[PDB]
RNA sequence: ACUCGUGCCCCGUGUGGCGAAAGGGAAGCCGGUUAAUAUUCCGGCACCUGGAUGUGGGUUUUGCGCGGCAACGCAACUGAA
């Protein structure tokens, strides 16, 4: 797994043919939002502190991608 | 007396250009603010001309006889002086310690060094300067 | 009159197969 | 603080092998464990590596010598005789 | 580098040259 | 907490290839991990010291890392240390110069007749 | 030869000298050296390098007959020395011969 | 009875020589054109120790006159040689320690080592620590040289044989006592299976000629004829005399 | 290279196999699961070797990269016998 620094590169990663899916994980105790995209070789993570760009970023993603919300206590 | 004049031929001893032979353009026997030691400003050869034979064609002769120059400032402790000299009027004030602060100025200086060194080599003088050292 | 030989070792010649 | 009267380096052998044999081995142990001044660099760092090999810790040179001394009297005499034989006849 | 490594690179060049001929 | 461990492979003997170290797992257990041997630094070809600027790996691992990471930008980049390269350049020049003076002196001062 | 030990001690007392290899080379570069001494057991590559610089700057060179150990003692020091330069001769005539 | 101990050693099963740790044998170069008409030089690269031997060895690198490569040799080291030293070999080499030249190019009284018995066999005589041979005289009309050997004997050798100036390094190794059984054991453990050694007079008659008896004794003369049978030669073979040597030894 | 195997051209001092589940040696970790297997099954997250190959970037207008006094650095940055 690898980390992505800025937002512009993370958007360009999600516009790739081998991008299978994406998900959103939020940690309320430490007030973080994590965006993860599943590619052929690696899983890319982007970490955000605020919450006024998360929905802005969410609508900027390509519409054909599948985005989930990572429920607590995922079933086996 | 003094032998580190402005026409002396020396050999570089350390660095990426170790083993090449250079001609001194301007000696600086007292250290400046940067480089507080004895140093010099030189121009040299990085890729020597290739071997040539009486059986080749004119087109192949001219393609093999070309030089790649370079410029540098070096400590005196990283030089080895020789007994040869190369006094060329084309290299008088090509580098003056401020061309090393602008990349555009470096390219212009090296463009001039190539033109002058090339004509002297074709004339047929200072063959020891244009011959690489085997070590 | 004989051919020149640049080595002192004799090798078996090559023939059709 | 002298801590030994006469046995010296051969005090590791206790009361074994006989007095005369301990003396004879003491003569050879002292000279093979000492330091010698290098002939090439000048420093006082030359020790025995193997039974006939002596090496300098500073300038990294090794030399062929005696079993327990850096040079032998027979070799030293021969070098002078060879030097004289060649020189005073050919020069 | 090893000889098998170098053989692969020249093999690709030969295929590309015959294919670019086939293209032309 | 003071739990004992076992090997994870069929070799039960403590050889120079049965190297292990202890870990603790996100499942709260003490286990064993099997590890390789340490790399060795390349040496200079004249004096035999460790070359600076080059990693220490097992021999097969050098086939994958890029070229600029395996060499330094100088004549005899690998395998010579730089002090030795300085000696070679000076020695080559001085011996070549004495060759010319010995030739000229021998030809002129002794074959003038 | 025999009198070098006498002449050398006088230059130490009156004139000025520089000891060592790095400083001797710097003196030759400046062109203010008048006489250098080279010990017997100095490495032959270093010995040839010193002599080539002297040819360039035209200063005489004298080959001392002792090791680096006794070239230092001849200068009154307590450490070894393999080469040296003389910047000025004082009340001595070591430059005459 | 049964086969005695010194007969079993010729079979060679547990009595062979240990050779894992030895790298090469010590020989001159093969005699060639350069050494017959001029000289060539090589560089000493290392001085090494090989087990089972005194007398350290030297690794020397030469250059090929006919091919673009270099060749590494293994000589025996003379006292005074060092790493980084040039040595010379041939007819026109100089009279310096470590050089190799034919005996016809040396004056009388010089000392050499690793002397060939015949020109080209690469060295047979005087190759042990602290030993040498001495040149005695010449005979130019027929081409022979007289030499003296470490045993004290005299020999005549063709003048084209080669030798190395100096004495073999290794000094006076045999001067200090071994002083311990373990020290002798370590010495032979890298040579051959010959240690320890049981006395024949302490075996049974089936084992050795000195046999048994109600006291330990030999029972007959211990000097054995030269022309005896294998299994009988146990003791002093073809002994000219016996007893403590009082005076000087007339033979030379 | 073959029209298509057939035909050409170089180098040559040397030229077999078996023999180690403790010697040398390319590459995998965590969680879960069965009555009985798991570093092998399920989930997640990686790596190595071999083979084909296209985009992005790099170099070259006078042909095969720049920087540092230096030790050396940088994502690349021709190289047969
Ligand atoms: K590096
Ligand atoms: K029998
Ligand atoms: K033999
Ligand atoms: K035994
Ligand atoms: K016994
Ligand atoms: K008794
Ligand atoms: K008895
Ligand atoms: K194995
Ligand atoms: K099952
Ligand atoms: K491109
Ligand atoms: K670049
Ligand atoms: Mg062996
Ligand atoms: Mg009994
Ligand atoms: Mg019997
Ligand atoms: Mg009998
Ligand atoms: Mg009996
Ligand atoms: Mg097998
Ligand atoms: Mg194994
Ligand atoms: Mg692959
Ligand atoms: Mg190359
Ligand atoms: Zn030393
Ligand atoms: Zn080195």
């Amino acid at each position: 797994p690898q980390e992505v620094s800025d937002i512009k590169k993370f958007i360009e990663i999600c516009r790739r043919k081998d991008a299978s899916s994406a998900r959103i994980k939020k940690n309320p105790k430490t007030q973080q939002i994590k965006f993860k995209v599943r590619c052929q070789r690696f899983l890319y993570t982007l970490v955000l502190k605020d919450s006024d760009k998360a929905e802005k970023l969410k609508q900027s993603l390509p519409p054909n991608l599948q985005i989930k919300d990572v429920p607590k206590r995922n079933k086996r | 007396m003094k032998f580190l004049k402005t026409s002396r031929v020396c050999l570089v001893t350390r660095g990426r250009y170790a083993g090449k032979k250079v001609v001194i353009i301007q000696p600086v026997d007292q250290g400046t603010k940067s480089h507080p030691y004895g140093h010099a400003l030189v121009a040299g050869i990085e890729r020597y001309p290739s071997k040539i034979t009486r059986r080749m064609s004119k087109a192949r002769i001219e393609k093999r006889s070309k030089i790649k120059p370079f410029i540098k400032v070096i400590n005196y402790n990283h030089l080895m002086p020789t007994r040869y000299t190369l006094e060329l009027e084309g290299l008088k004030a090509v580098i003056n310690a401020d061309t090393f602060k602008e990349p555009s100025q470096r390219e212009e200086a090296k463009k001039t060094v190539k033109k002058v060194l090339e004509d002297r080599y074709n004339s047929g003088k200072n063959r020891w300067f244009f011959t690489p050292l085997r070590f | 009159k004989t051919k020149v030989r640049k080595s002192t070792t004799f090798h078996r010649p090559k023939t059709l197969v | 603080s002298k801590r030994t009267k006469k046995v010296g380096i051969s005090g590791k052998y206790g009361t074994r092998y006989g007095a005369s044999l301990r003396k004879l081995v003491k003569k050879q142990e002292v000279t093979q464990h000492a330091r010698y001044t290098c002939t090439f660099c000048g420093k006082n760092s030359v020790r025995r590596t193997a039974v006939g090999i002596w090496s300098c810790k500073s300038c990294k040179k090794t030399m062929a010598g005696g079993a327990y001394t850096v040079s032998t009297p027979a070799a030293a005499a021969m070098r002078s005789t060879l030097r004289r034989l060649r020189e005073i006849t050919e020069a | 580098m090893r000889a098998k490594w170098r053989k692969k690179r020249t093999r690709r060049l030969k295929r590309k040259r015959r294919k670019v001929r086939a293209r032309s | 907490a003071p739990t004992r461990v076992t090997y994870r492979r069929r070799n039960p003997y403590n050889t120079t290839s049965n190297r292990t170290r202890v870990i603790k797992t996100p499942g709260g257990q003490l286990r064993v991990l099997h590890i390789k041997k340490r790399g060795t630094a390349p040496k200079c070809g004249d004096c035999g010291i460790k070359l600076p600027g080059i990693p220490a790996l097992r021999p097969r691992e050098y086939a994958t890392i890029s070229k600029p990471k395996k060499t330094v930008q100088r004549a005899y980049g690998g395998s010579r240390c730089g002090n030795c390269v300085r000696d070679r350049i000076i020695r080559a020049f001085l011996i070549e110069e004495q060759k010319i003076v010995k030739k000229v002196l021998k030809e002129q001062s002794q074959a003038e007749k | 030869a025999q009198s070098i030990g006498a002449k050398l001690a006088l230059v130490i007392k009156s004139g000025k000298v520089v000891l060592g290899y790095r400083s001797t080379l710097k003196a030759l570069r400046s062109g203010k050296a008048k006489l250098i001494l080279i010990a017997a057991n100095t490495p032959p590559l270093r010995k040839s390098e010193l002599e080539y610089y002297s040819m360039m700057s035209k200063t005489p060179v004298h080959h001392y007959s002792g090791t680096n150990i006794e070239l230092g003692t001849a200068c009154g020091k307590l450490f070894r020395c393999s080469t040296m330069a003389i910047l000025d001769a004082g009340d001595s005539d070591i430059l005459a011969d | 009875g049964r086969v005695i101990r010194n007969q079993r050693k010729g079979r060679g099963s547990v009595f062979t020589a240990h050779t894992r740790l030895r790298k090469a044998p010590a020989k001159f170069r093969p005699l060639d054109y350069a050494e017959r008409h001029g000289y060539i030089r090589g560089i000493v690269k290392e001085i090494i120790h090989d087990p089972g031997r005194g007398a350290p060895l030297a690794r020397v690198v030469f250059r090929s006159p006919y091919k673009y490569k270099q060749i590494t040799e293994t000589f025996i080291a003379n006292e005074g040689m060092y790493t980084g030293q040039f040595i010379y070999a041939g007819k026109n080499a100089a009279l310096t320690v470590g050089n190799i030249l034919p005996l016809s190019s040396v004056p009388e009284g010089t000392v050499v080592s690793n002397v060939e018995e015949k020109p080209g066999d690469r060295g047979a005589l005087g190759r042990t620590s602290g030993n040498y041979v001495t040149v005695v005289g010449h005979n130019p009309d027929e081409g022979k040289t007289r030499i003296k050997l470490p045993s004290g004997a005299k020999k005549v050798v063709p003048s084209s044989s080669r030798g190395m100036i100096g004495i073999v390094a290794g000094g006076g190794r045999t001067d200090k006592p071994l002083l311990k059984a373990s020290r002798a054991k370590h010495k032979f453990a890298v040579k051959r299976n010959r240690w320890p050694k049981t006395r024949g007079v302490a075996m049974n008659p089936v084992d050795h000629p000195h046999g048994g008896g109600n006291h330990q004794h030999i029972g007959k003369a211990s000097t054995i004829s030269r022309y005896a049978a294998q299994g009988q030669k146990a003791g002093l073979i073809a002994a000219r005399r016996t007893g403590l040597l009082r005076g000087t030894q007339k033979t030379k």
